[PDB]
């Protein structure tokens, strides 16, 4: 066909790129899974023990 | 335990509740307290340390006043909280009709209110059981109900009885539904059964 050079974009929308940000924050986590849910484990026994609710006090007041 | 100066004489709900390392069990807390101890360099140092610990209790302990639920003594006292634990009841010098005296009723007979038999749902018969229902269907079938009887029957077929154990707006509502609302006289409390005579 004849030479042209325009290219018309396609049109990724606000809420479009929002969700694909998100998705890649969500696959990061799904990545980490392990490293997180070990985490999580860790702060709950950081709560049970003094911890937490200490620095939370230290902090509060 | 209220009048006592320091914790010689102290109520069980504040053992281990009120501080942030007094959970610690007095098998590993006893050391720490031998440790500090032969450490301590002066008293002023580890009163700094105890008094920010002490302030720090603030984010925890919620003391409240209120006035006892159980007999026309009229006690008022702070209750104070961690959470939903009743840690002791306090009472206040400048309480009006007790002053710092209490009886085993309002200065420990609260468990009641975190007793696992507590109502936390309407519930409404079904036959020879009663349905947890939500709400909105209970509150309907109230309305709808006493509708139907003062409609067919008239307001006097409808009584309404109001509690001594609620408050004075409470009361004051009870009767402005019944004569208010319904269009009936007939509300009455346990003052009948009491001093009427
Ligand atoms: C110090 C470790 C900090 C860890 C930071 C975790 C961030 C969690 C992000 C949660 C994203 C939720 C995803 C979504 O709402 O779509
Ligand atoms: C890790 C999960 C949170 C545990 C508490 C860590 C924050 C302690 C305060 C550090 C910040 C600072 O004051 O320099
Ligand atoms: C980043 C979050 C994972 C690292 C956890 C930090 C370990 C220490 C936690 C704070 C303990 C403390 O301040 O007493
Ligand atoms: S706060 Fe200190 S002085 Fe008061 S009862 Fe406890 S150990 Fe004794
Ligand atoms: S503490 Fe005892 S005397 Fe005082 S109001 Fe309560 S039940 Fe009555
Ligand atoms: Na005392």
């Amino acid at each position: 066909a004849k030479a042209i050079k325009r290219i018309q974009k396609i049109e990724v929308t606000e809420e479009d790129q929002r969700k694909r940000d998100l998705r890649e924050i969500e696959d990061a986590l799904i990545d980490h899974k392990e490293a997180i849910l070990e985490t999580l484990h860790m702060l709950g026994h950081m709560n049970e023990r003094g911890v937490l609710p200490l620095l939370r006090g230290l902090f509060g007041q | 335990s209220t009048v006592c100066p320091c914790n010689a004489m102290m109520e069980k709900g504040m053992e281990g509740e009120a501080g942030y390392l007094t959970g610690i069990n007095n098998e590993t807390l006893r050391p720490m307290i031998e440790i500090t101890k032969g450490v301590e360099t002066g008293y002023g140092s580890i009163l700094a340390i105890s008094d920010m610990e002490s302030a720090m209790r603030d984010e925890r302990i919620k003391k409240t006043k209120t006035v006892c639920t159980y007999c026309g003594v009229g006690c008022s006292f702070d209750v104070w909280t961690k959470g939903r634990d009743i840690l002791k009841v306090e009472p206040q010098e400048e309480a009006p009709a007790n002053g710092i005296s209490t009886c085993v009723k309002g200065k420990f007979g609260w468990d009641f209110v975190n007793s696992e038999e507590r109502l936390t749902k309407p519930l409404i018969r079904e036959g020879d059981h009663f349905r947890e229902a939500e709400w909105e269907e209970a509150l309907l079938l109230i309305a709808s109900k006493f509708t139907e009887l003062k409609e067919a029957f008239g307001p006097d077929s409808l009584a309404f009885i109001t509690s001594s154990k609620c408050t004075n707006e409470e009361s004051y509502l009870m009767q402005k539904l019944a004569r208010g609302v319904i269009g009936t006289n007939n509300v009455d409390n346990c003052s009948r059964y009491c001093q009427s005579p």
